[PDB]
């Protein structure tokens, strides 16, 4: 690609996304992820092979019919209140419809397949693009239509995405598959305290994104997109492998780290609704997450896997990749629980 | 013709309000020959 | 629900107007110079009551003063008058650019007969204004009474007291 | 009767969608989807939407469907299959069939029916208004303010149409 | 409406410069300056001092404006929470509220 | 109905004419890809998008009754400078060439 | 589901068992016929035949189950006349675990069956004595 | 509701069961995706007309816009996958099990 | 300036078709600014009476508002009859 | 909107699309604009909670105004009823 072109289709991206983040009227919400999805295929298969063109296609397809859903709920939800306002539905078959739609977009269970297959199958930069920034704009109209989300759905929704995800990622060797499950189960917990207290869905959102834009991030550095690769790194990269050993602990929501906060915090809300079994049921189930972070530290700080001859010829050779903003999202993806209180400036 | 229908109210309204409300097509030629219905409702459209 | 009010088959009959439309477009511009007052007041009352139940009586007036306006015609200029609207009639859209001949010649003769002078370009498309004794309606929309706002709120802003009192945290 | 018209091209919409829905060849589900066009638009054009109407004649089946039925010759099948020569296009199709018949007979035979949900049978004229006697076209006017009062609207498509040409060259440089 | 700090804030005491938080602020940006000559491979101390007083600079500026943010968010929680309470005593009785002398609590013996 | 009529009417009449251009007396006894060109979809995709952009000018004689000329005028003109801008695009980028 | 569990949930305890052992195997078979359901289309079968038989073992299984749970339950409230007592559901909840073992023909399964589900069991009668929430409405 | 909607609204359901229960082409699914577009675009033109929302009556247009636009994407992906493989079937594309 | 007219030379030598088409791109953008007639449109427009007039009720303090089509005061299209 | 940058801004970009009873070309009214305008005005400020309640019977004559679902009802009822007696010869309609 050509670096002016790139620059534009990212900021159409961006756009499209904005867009579904300042809109009213349920058209310029359906408009903002037409344009997104458009501009987000071509970093899908800027590599230009096989299996980039069959992750653009399978995310094509699954994008597109979850926008044909959005817009029959845009149409029932006109037929019955005459509004295009972008709020409360006003029909059930409507808000079923709609939240269908939007868990599709963000690969929730049991909507998921498309999560691990597309980012094991596209660049890693892209893969942190389609695991971060594109959760914003179904997650910013879920913070809307909330009021007249079905909770059965909503909660199943969750709670499907927390196990699927967690089982899903115990057999992964691939990095990206790795972190697309972890997405998955990410998912569950943001939804599931999103009938309760939105502010908590925002803030799990912000740090699952620090945090996933740091791994993806030391990943990168790298060039590493399989456990084995990831290995090599003690070899070569010292620090890198303490600070992947701190962020997948974070990851994990061990305390006194960072990514305890937003798991912390929804338990805390869905407790004062008087739910104990569900937290609780997610909290056990969110081990399984941290079963698959602690494999990766093993292989990759806490213990020295074999090196290969040739790994001397890079001693020579400086790090030249941007690396942009790592040195910052690492101590926030670590070291921010001190400073919980600060969620509030979210409400 | 709802003269012995049980609890039918000739002329009662479906709206709460009582402000005065637009017939639509159905209301006004309800119980007209059709082809007064069909220029009332497709005449226009359907001229040349 | 209750009973939609409907006047009598009786309150609703009239004397018509049975000419066709090339004929009432014949005679529109002097028909608006010279029965405006009724006009617009049949047309306040429509859009103020909002309810064509509540202007019968000024709907009839407008009737009397259209058959009174034709009649004068009749009287006076039936036979320049029936060869202008026939040139109307002929068109297909009932152009007034096509009739400029026959026009000249009714106007000529409702002036000469009558005192009519033709509005100018503009001025059937006034807003004008009316004097109505009929009182301005209080509830056009029969709206019930809104609900009450919330409370508002209203005082001093002042620190929390002893923090965010986020468990332990002292700040 | 000329009075249920709506009604009848909405049951030919309907058999239509079933036709290429139950995915013959493409050559034919593209043929079965411009008859499902064509009979949209007729629907659309009762409603007085005559602007709209053409719009899907232009647009839908002139610009879009044109293309479709291009790619297909060049890139799909080139020749068709033997319409319902496949068991289950034909099972597809024959099931589609028989739910739409059961609908329109039960609509018809008690001017209601309900299918999930409640419909009316009346005819769909019932619901129309009764009072228009003005000196443009709505949907025109409607039409025309996209240039008035959807600025926002114009720089979002035109926008997106223009990464459209972008973003296709990417895509098909390879 | 869309606004990180309105003006209503204003009439609150400011965070004091010394305010621990920001302090924490502070010392996570002298954090991110080190790790940042850490995987750059540079002298960790000592590299590029002009880089690292902006990384103190930058969090402890963006810091104290959260700061800021997040106490006017509490006070306005508070706010709230009292203006509603005068306006319905109805729900908030005052307790009626007895000595241990006079209320009747159960034993249970530890034998 | 007229134009129900006509439509029949021309239609019908050529499905005549087809019937017995194919059937009279005769008087005697006894799916994979089209060598596929990549030019020739780019020049039908580059079609469609123009034509979608030809279907938001449409309305350009009844948008010019407006009182809000000003906003209509810059619209309007923006729409084609991106049509325009979209042909360059294309021009640059060797899109309208048919060697290679 | 709510239907069903509507009607299961009116029944007194330890009285009705033909209506409770009806209840819980048409809610056993449901579940069975979702996880054939899925099973079929994310694991093609390699005939139609193959298809209906995963079907009917995956079904019949799950309505096995559900059946013996609810009479099992069911007599043991009877037999003990303790209504409200969750060791009923728990005695409920093993004797479908066995069934598992039988059907899937192991003793490990079985075992962990019991244990797990036995549990489970009590645990949903103690909710229902005690009006636990698993989807709480939200309020507050 | 109107008579109308039934339809309408069954058209748009067989177009969605028809896009969930993929065959073989790629080219078979766009159509059945098309098709959605269409059911839409009818029952918001039939809405917006009867209703006579007058500003709403771009909206069709918009979505037909957008809409041809999203199918000229999936057509440029579908000639992609036809030239890696010699056809559009979908059993070609599953690399990415693993 | 030299250098701009060189420059115009040489495409009016080798691409009239798209020199023609950015000059009248140009002008096109540029003249409704310059126009002394393109104050009419809005005008004209404007006075086109689609819907009705609806009459306002007289409170005795509309001395600016005619009683009648054809008494003096309103808008007038003099200007519309000179152009 | 998540973001309300339109109103920080005071800048319009598509609320005027958003409800019926806002202002349109050449005043071409919607036809339920008097029902909108109610149920608009008397949920406006409260919020939706409330509204729900206090507002349900401006909502109500709203629907019926949108989908027309009493109204074809009863027709459905007096058409039924009059082809019974007809039917039954029991009655003769009027020119
Ligand atoms: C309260 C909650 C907890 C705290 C929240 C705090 C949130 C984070 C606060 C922002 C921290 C940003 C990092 C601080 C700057 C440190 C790096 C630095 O000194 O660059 C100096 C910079 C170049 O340093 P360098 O040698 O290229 O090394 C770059 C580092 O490796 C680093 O390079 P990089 O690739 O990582 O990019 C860093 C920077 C881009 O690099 C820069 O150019 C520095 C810009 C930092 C702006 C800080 C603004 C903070 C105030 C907000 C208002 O990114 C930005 O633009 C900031 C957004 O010199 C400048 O030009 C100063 C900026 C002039 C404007
Ligand atoms: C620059 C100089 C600025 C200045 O002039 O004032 C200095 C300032 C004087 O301020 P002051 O107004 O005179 O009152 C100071 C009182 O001591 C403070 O009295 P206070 O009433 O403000 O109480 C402190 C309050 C202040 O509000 C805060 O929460 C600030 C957070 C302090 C974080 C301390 C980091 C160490 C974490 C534990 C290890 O903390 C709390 O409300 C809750 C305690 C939060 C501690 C974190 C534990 C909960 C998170 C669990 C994960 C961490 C566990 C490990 O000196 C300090 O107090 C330093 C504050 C500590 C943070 C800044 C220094 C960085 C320390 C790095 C430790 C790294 C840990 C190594 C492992
Ligand atoms: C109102 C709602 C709308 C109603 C629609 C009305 C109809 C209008 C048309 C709608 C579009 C229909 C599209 C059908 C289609 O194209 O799929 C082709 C699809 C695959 O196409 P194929 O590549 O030619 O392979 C044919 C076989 O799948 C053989 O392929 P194989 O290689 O996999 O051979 C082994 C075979 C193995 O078969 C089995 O083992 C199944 C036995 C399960 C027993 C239980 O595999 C299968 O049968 C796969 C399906 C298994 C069942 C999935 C669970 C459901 O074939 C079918 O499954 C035919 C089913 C058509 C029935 C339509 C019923 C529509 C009702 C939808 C639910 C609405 C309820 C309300
Ligand atoms: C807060 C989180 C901020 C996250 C910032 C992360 C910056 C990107 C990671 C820095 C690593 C160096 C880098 O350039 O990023 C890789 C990627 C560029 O891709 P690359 O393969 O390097 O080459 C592009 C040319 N085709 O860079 C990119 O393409 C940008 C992709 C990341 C953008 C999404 C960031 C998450 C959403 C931020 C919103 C926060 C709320
Ligand atoms: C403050 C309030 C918040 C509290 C939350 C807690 C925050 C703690 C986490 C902070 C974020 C992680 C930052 C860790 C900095 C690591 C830097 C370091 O200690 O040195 C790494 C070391 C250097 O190796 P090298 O680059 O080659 O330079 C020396 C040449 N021989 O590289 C090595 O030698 C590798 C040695 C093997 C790896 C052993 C790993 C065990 C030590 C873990 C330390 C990090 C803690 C991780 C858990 C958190
Ligand atoms: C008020 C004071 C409080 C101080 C304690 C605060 C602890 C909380 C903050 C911990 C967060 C991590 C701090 C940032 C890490 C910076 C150190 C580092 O990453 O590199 C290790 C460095 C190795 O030395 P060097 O020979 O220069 O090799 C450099 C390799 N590129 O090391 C050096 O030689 C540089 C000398 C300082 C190194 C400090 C290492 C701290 C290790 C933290 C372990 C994790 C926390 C437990
Ligand atoms: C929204 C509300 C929807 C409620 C239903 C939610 C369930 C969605 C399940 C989606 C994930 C299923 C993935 C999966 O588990 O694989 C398919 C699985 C096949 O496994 P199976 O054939 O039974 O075992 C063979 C071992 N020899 O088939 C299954 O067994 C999955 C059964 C899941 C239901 C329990
Ligand atoms: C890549 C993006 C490209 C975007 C291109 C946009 C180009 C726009 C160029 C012209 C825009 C304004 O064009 C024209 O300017 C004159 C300035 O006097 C305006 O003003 C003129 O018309 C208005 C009526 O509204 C009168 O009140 C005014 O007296 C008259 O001078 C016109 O109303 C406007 O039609
Ligand atoms: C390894 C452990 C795995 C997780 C175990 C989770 C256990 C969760 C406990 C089960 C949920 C609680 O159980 C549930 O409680 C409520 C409380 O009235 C009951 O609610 C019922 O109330 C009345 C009867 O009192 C019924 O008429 C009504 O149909 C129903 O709503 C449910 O019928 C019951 O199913
Ligand atoms: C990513 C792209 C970045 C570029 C962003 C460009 C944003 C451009 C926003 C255009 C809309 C500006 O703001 C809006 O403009 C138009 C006139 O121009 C005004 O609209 C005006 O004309 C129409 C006609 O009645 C009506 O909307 C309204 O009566 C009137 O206000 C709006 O009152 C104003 O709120
Ligand atoms: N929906 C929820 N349950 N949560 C929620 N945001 N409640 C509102 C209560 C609240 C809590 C903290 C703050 I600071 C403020 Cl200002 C207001």
């Amino acid at each position: 690609m050509n670096p002016i072109i790139f620059i534009i289709i990212l900021l159409t991206i961006m756009l499209g996304t904005i867009i579904v983040m300042i809109s009213s009227h349920w058209l310029l919400v359906w408009i903002g992820f037409e344009m997104n999805m458009l501009a987000i295929i071509p970093i899908m298969m800027k590599n230009h092979n096989p299996r980039a063109t069959e992750a653009s296609t399978k995310y094509f397809l699954t994008q597109s019919t979850a926008s044909m859903l959005l817009m029959m709920a845009v149409i029932i939800n006109l037929m019955f209140s005459g509004q295009w306002t972008v709020m409360k539905l006003f029909n059930p078959m409507a808000s079923m419809l709609m939240t269908m739609a939007l868990a599709m977009k963000l690969g929730m269970a049991p909507f998921h397949f498309w999560v691990p297959e597309v980012t094991q199958g596209i660049p890693l930069s892209s893969g942190l693009i389609l695991l971060t920034w594109q959760k914003l704009a179904p997650m910013s109209v879920l913070y809307q239509i909330f009021p007249s989300i079905n909770l059965n759905l909503i909660l199943t929704l969750s709670v499907l995405s927390i196990l699927i995800g967690g089982w899903g990622g115990l057999n992964q060797t691939q990095l990206r598959k790795i972190m697309a499950y972890s997405s998955i189960a990410h998912m569950g917990w943001m939804t599931a305290v999103l009938p309760y207290n939105p502010t908590m869905t925002l803030l799990n959102l912000i740090i699952y994104i620090i945090m996933t834009s740091t791994m993806f991030t030391m990943f990168m550095a790298n060039s590493t997109t399989t456990t084995l690769s990831l290995s090599h790194t003690w070899n070569k990269t010292p620090i890198m492998t303490v600070l992947i050993l701190a962020t997948l602990l974070s990851m994990g929501g061990l305390p006194p780290l960072s990514g305890f906060m937003p798991k912390w915090m929804i338990i805390q809300e869905m407790t004062k609704n008087n739910s104990i079994i569900l937290p609780t049921f997610m909290a056990i189930t969110a081990l399984l997450n941290l079963y698959f972070y602690m494999r990766l530290t093993y292989s990759t700080t806490l213990t020295m896997f074999p090196s290969t001859n040739n790994m001397k010829m890079k001693w020579q050779f400086p790090l030249m990749k941007k690396m942009t903003f790592l040195p910052t999202m690492v101590v926030l993806s670590t070291m921010m629980l001190p400073l919980t209180p600060m969620l509030s400036v979210l409400e | 013709v709802m003269k012995d229908v049980p609890g039918w109210k000739v002329g009662e309204s479906v709206f709460h309000t009582t402000r005065w409300v637009t017939p639509m097509m159905g209301e006004l030629y309800g119980l007209r020959a059709s082809e007064e219905v069909l220029s009332a409702t497709y005449g226009f459209i359907w001229y040349t | 629900p209750g009973i939609v009010e409907l006047p009598s088959l009786e309150d609703l009959k009239v004397q018509e107007v049975k000419v066709s439309s090339s004929v009432l477009k014949a005679a529109a511009h002097h028909y608006g110079a010279q029965c405006d007052k009724p006009n617009k007041e049949f047309m306040l009352c429509r859009w103020e009551e909002k309810d064509p139940r509540r202007c019968l009586e000024e709907g009839k007036l407008v009737n009397q003063c259209a058959l009174e306006f034709f009649r004068q015609i009749k009287r006076h200029c039936a036979e320049p008058f029936t060869e202008y609207w026939t040139c109307i009639d002929y068109s297909g859209l009932q152009l007034f650019r096509r009739c400029r001949k026959q026009q000249a010649q009714f106007d000529e003769c409702v002036l000469d007969k009558l005192g009519w002078v033709r509005p100018d370009l503009g001025d059937l498309s006034k807003v004008t204004k009316v004097k109505t004794d009929r009182p301005l309606p209080e509830n056009p929309y029969h709206s019930r009474a809104r609900p009450e706002p919330n409370p508002e709120v209203e005082g001093d802003l002042k620190p929390a007291r002893h923090g965010s009192r986020l468990f332990f945290w002292t700040m | 009767m000329m009075l249920y018209i709506v009604f009848i091209l909405s049951v030919i919409f309907v058999m239509g969608f079933v036709g290429f829905s139950s995915k013959p060849s493409p050559i034919y589900g593209g043929l079965g989807l411009i008859v499902s066009g064509g009979v949209g638009c007729g629907i659309v054009l009762n409603f007085g939407g005559s602007f709209l109407g053409l719009m899907v004649f232009l647009i839908y089946l002139g610009g879009m469907m044109v293309v479709f039925g291009y790619t297909t010759a060049m890139a799909t099948e080139q020749y068709p299959e033997i319409w319902l020569s496949n068991k289950a296009v034909l099972g597809a199709f024959v099931t589609g069939l028989l739910m739409e018949f059961f609908m329109v007979y039960y609509v018809l035979k008690d001017k209601e029916v309900e299918v999930v949900f409640e419909f009316n049978g009346l005819g769909d004229w019932v619901i129309y208004d009764t009072g228009d006697s003005g000196f443009f076209s709505e949907e025109a006017m409607g039409i025309a303010a996209l240039y008035s009062y959807g600025t926002w609207l114009v720089i979002v498509t035109g926008w997106s149409l223009l990464i459209g040409v972008v973003v296709i060259m990417e895509i098909t440089r390879g | 409406t869309f606004q990180f700090l309105p003006d209503e804030a204003r009439s609150l005491p400011p965070p004091k410069l010394t305010d621990p938080r920001l302090a924490f602020v502070g010392f996570l940006g002298y954090c991110s300056g080190l790790i940042d000559n850490a995987i750059r491979r540079r002298p960790v101390l000592l590299a590029g001092l002009h880089r690292q007083l902006l990384y103190i600079t930058s969090f402890v500026f963006v810091g104290y404006y959260l700061l800021k943010r997040q106490d006017y968010m509490y006070a306005v929680r508070d706010h709230d929470m009292f203006s509603y309470i005068k306006s319905h005593p109805e729900d908030f009785p005052e307790k009626d509220k007895k000595t241990y002398g006079e209320v009747f609590e159960e034993f249970h013996p530890v034998r | 109905m007229n134009l129900m009529l006509a439509l029949l009417t021309n239609f019908t009449l050529a499905t005549l004419l087809v019937i017995i251009a194919f059937w009279l007396p005769q008087l005697n006894v006894y799916s994979a890809r089209l060598p596929f060109s990549m030019k020739f979809f780019l020049v039908a995709i580059t079609f469609l998008l123009f034509d979608l952009e030809i279907a938001l000018l449409l309305p350009l004689p009844w948008a010019s009754q407006t009182a809000n000329l000003n906003t209509m005028l810059t619209m309007a003109l923006f729409l084609i400078i991106l049509l325009a801008v979209s042909l360059a695009y294309e021009w640059t980028q060797k899109g309208l060439e048919w060697t290679e | 589901a709510k239907t069903v569990l509507r009607q299961y949930w009116d029944i007194p305890e330890g009285t009705e068992c033909h209506r409770k052992t009806y209840a819980t195997t048409s809610i056993g078979g449901a579940a069975g016929l979702v996880v054939s359901a899925y099973s079929v289309a994310l694991k093609t079968p390699t005939s139609f035949l193959e298809g209906v038989a995963r079907t009917g073992r995956y079904t019949f299984t799950a309505a096995a189950i559900g059946a013996i749970f609810g009479l099992t339950s069911c007599i043991s409230a009877q037999v003990r006349e303790k209504p409200d007592d969750p060791l009923n559901y728990l005695i409920g909840g093993c004797a479908g675990g066995l069934i598992l073992g039988a059907r899937t023909r192991s003793y490990g399964i079985g075992a962990a069956a019991c244990a797990y589900m036995g549990l489970t069991a009590a645990l949903v009668k103690m909710g229902q004595l005690e009006g636990w929430q698993v989807f709480a409405e939200p309020k507050v | 509701m109107s008579m109308v909607y039934m339809n309408i609204m069954m058209a748009f359901t067989v177009s969605l069961v028809g896009l969930l229960m993929y065959r073989s082409h790629l080219m078979s699914s766009l159509l059945c995706l098309e098709g959605m577009m269409l059911s839409l675009f009818v029952m918001a033109a039939l809405t917006i007309l009867n209703s006579h929302f007058t500003l709403a009556s771009m909206m069709p247009i918009i979505l037909l816009v957008f809409a041809a636009c999203e199918a000229a994407l999936g057509l440029s992906l579908l000639v992609m996958v036809s030239n890696t493989y010699g056809t559009d079937y979908v059993q070609n594309l599953n690399l990415l099990q693993c | 300036a030299e250098r701009v007219a060189a420059f115009l030379k040489n495409v009016w030598a080798k691409e009239p078709v798209l020199v023609a088409s950015f000059a009248i791109a140009g002008l096109a953008v540029i003249l409704p600014t310059l126009s002394p007639y393109t104050k009419y449109s809005l005008m004209i427009n404007r006075a086109t009476p689609y819907n009705y007039p609806v009459p306002l009720r007289d409170d005795g303090n509309m001395p600016d508002v005619p009683s009648h089509p054809q008494d003096p005061q309103g808008p007038s299209l003099e200007w519309l009859k000179r152009l | 909107p998540f973001f309300d940058v339109q109103k920080r801004l005071g800048v319009d970009l598509d609320r005027w699309m958003t409800i019926q009873s806002a202002e349109q070309p050449h005043k071409i009214p919607s036809r339920c604009h008097a029902f909108e305008k109610e149920w608009i005005e008397c949920a406006h400020g409260i919020g939706s909670i409330r509204a729900e309640k206090e507002c349900k019977i401006e909502f109500e004559d709203f629907r019926e105004c949108l989908l027309r679902q009493k109204t074809m009802k009863r027709l459905h009822a007096i058409r039924r009823q009059r082809e019974k007696l007809i039917k039954e010869g029991k009655y003769t309609p009027p020119p």
